[PDB]
């Protein structure tokens, strides 16, 4: 009953650098805003990660497949440069996968988030930012060294891969995801 | 699976 490694999750061959304090377990999902699988999966993941509390470092990278979607991992960046992220990301969410609103442009973006309360002078300063520039640019870096084809992927203590395309399912990604943690917890992985 | 990946 245990996932087969190989099957229900991907042990890599060049694994990457922790940055969790040793204590934690590292969690990063690889997500895009614009990804369907990614959006149902959002209320599970959250409801785990902070079931986890301090056992984990849980972070996410966003991921853009072409350049169209560029803005989408500048909006990411930019939303948490500002500290709102926890606050719209519901919104943002729902703009692309039910207000037929997909948030394409830095423009769009600026008119939506000013609905949500965020200045729109403030939003794009963050979206054009050499700050964000970087994070985009190092986003596109780590979907190289961690080899991501697809998402939602989640990655632990950067040596584990899962997700739907492992699984089929994000029941499933999530019951592989406490797998493994715990099995790093125990210093069986 | 399925996934988005492209």
């Amino acid at each position: 009953s245990a996932p087969v490694a190989g099957k229900d999750f991907e042990v890599m061959k060049s694994p990457q650098p922790v940055s969790a304090p040793a204590g934690k377990v590292e969690v990063i999902e690889f997500f895009w805003y614009g990804c369907p699988h990614a959006y149902e999966f959002e209320p599970t993941i959250e409801a785990w990660v902070k079931k986890q509390g301090d056992k984990i470092a849980f972070k996410r990278v966003p991921v853009a497949f072409r350049d169209d979607f560029v803005p989408h991992s500048k909006l990411f960046y930019a939303l948490a440069a500002l500290g709102v992220s926890e606050k719209v990301t519901p919104a943002v969410f729902n703009a692309i996968h039910k207000e037929k609103n997909y948030l394409l442009t830095p423009q769009a973006q600026a008119d939506f988030l000013a609905t949500q309360g965020v200045d729109k002078k403030k939003f794009l300063d963050a979206y054009n930012s050499f700050s964000v520039q970087g994070q985009v640019k190092q986003s596109a870096e780590l979907l190289k060294n961690y080899n991501i084809d697809g998402v939602p992927t989640i990655v632990v203590q950067g040596k584990y891969k899962t997700g739907p395309a492992y699984t089929n399912s994000l029941e499933g990604t999530a019951q592989v995801l406490d797998f493994l943690v715990k099995q790093v917890q125990d210093k069986k992985l | 699976g399925f996934s988005c990946g492209f």
